[PDB]
């Protein structure tokens, strides 16, 4: 950063590495006829074929128009039952549907009722700071009204994303770094940001020009790039 | 229920008796 | 009977059957389409999540320099905090 170009000498970038989202999946499947007689409610699961009985019985009974009237109002009103619930059942389906996916951090800021919150100390809350995106400048105002989510700590934050619904906002490394090794919790979205990270020099220093044309030769060679690996994928 | 009575009209239905006999 | 109650029981789970399906079609061809939605540029100014941006070194570039309403001075601290855009 421009502060720190001008504390400290800078080499070009060992890697670019942003912030990014971490929030773990929920894992929802969907079980069985358990799950598929949820708009009614079990009195009603009796009634039906509790109605439908009488109909086969006075049918039976009736071997001792009628048949017609009889017959004219029982399809007459099953169709009415059924046109009652495909009506509640399809609108049930589209209420369910028109939740998802309400997930976005534009959506983050307007509200206190989803968990989201930096690394403090990191420099994503210096990014927050340093925001000057309207959105993510109120929810750097809703961080500084009251923490709500501010965790410190890399663990905090994974256990107040297990623990609520916490998007843990931390860099990117650390998160693919995590995902690797723990497959419950998850990147969500992409980057929130694309910031280099140099390597610090003193103020006139000679070594960090030798340093940047050895991150050249380096990363033409992808020698970090096995660091990469063995460092992030393990 | 919602649709009580329309439950109650579905069974209403049954008793509706008309000559057989003669 | 062989005919009967099992041609009704039969005929009663294709009910079942067409019937979980209208409601499956119908909550699909909603869903499928559900907006008309955006026409218009301050929204870009709205969201976060999707690309927007103006010419660089051009009379959009000059115009967001010269703009004061906030959400398309929104749109320039946008554009002068990311030179992506």
């Amino acid at each position: 950063t421009h502060v720190r170009e001008k504390a400290i000498d800078f080499s070009k970038p060992f890697m670019t590495l942003g912030v990014s989202i971490l929030y773990r999946k929920p894992n929802g499947t969907n079980p069985s006829v358990f799950s598929f007689l949820n708009p009614l409610s079990p009195d009603i699961w009796m009634y039906v074929l509790l109605a439908y009985l009488g109909v086969s019985v006075v049918l039976f009974v009736i071997a001792r128009l009628s048949t017609r009237i009889i017959g004219g109002i029982w399809w007459f009103f099953t169709l009415i039952i059924i046109s009652s619930y495909t009506a509640n059942l399809a609108a049930f389906l589209t209420v369910e549907r028109m939740e998802s996916p309400i997930d976005s951090a534009d959506d983050l800021a307007k509200q206190t009722k989803i968990e989201y919150g930096a690394v403090k100390d990191g420099a994503t809350m210096t990014f927050f700071k340093k925001s000057k995106i309207s959105t993510f400048e109120k929810m750097w105002a809703f961080m500084s009204s009251k923490p709500s989510a501010l965790v410190k700590n890399n663990e905090e934050g994974i256990q107040r994303t297990l623990t609520a619904d916490y998007a843990l906002l931390m860099e990117s490394t650390t998160i693919e770094y995590i995902t690797q090794r723990n497959c419950n919790l998850t990147q969500i979205g992409g980057l929130i940001d694309s910031k280099g990270y140099g390597i610090g020099t003193p103020m006139g220093s000679p070594y960090r020009d030798k340093i940047t044309i050895a991150i050249l030769q380096l990363q033409e060679e992808d020698k970090l790039h096995i660091m990469k690996e063995k460092w992030w994928r393990g | 229920q919602k649709i009580g009575g329309i439950f109650i009209v579905l069974a209403a239905g049954l008793v509706l008796s008309v000559l057989v006999a003669v």
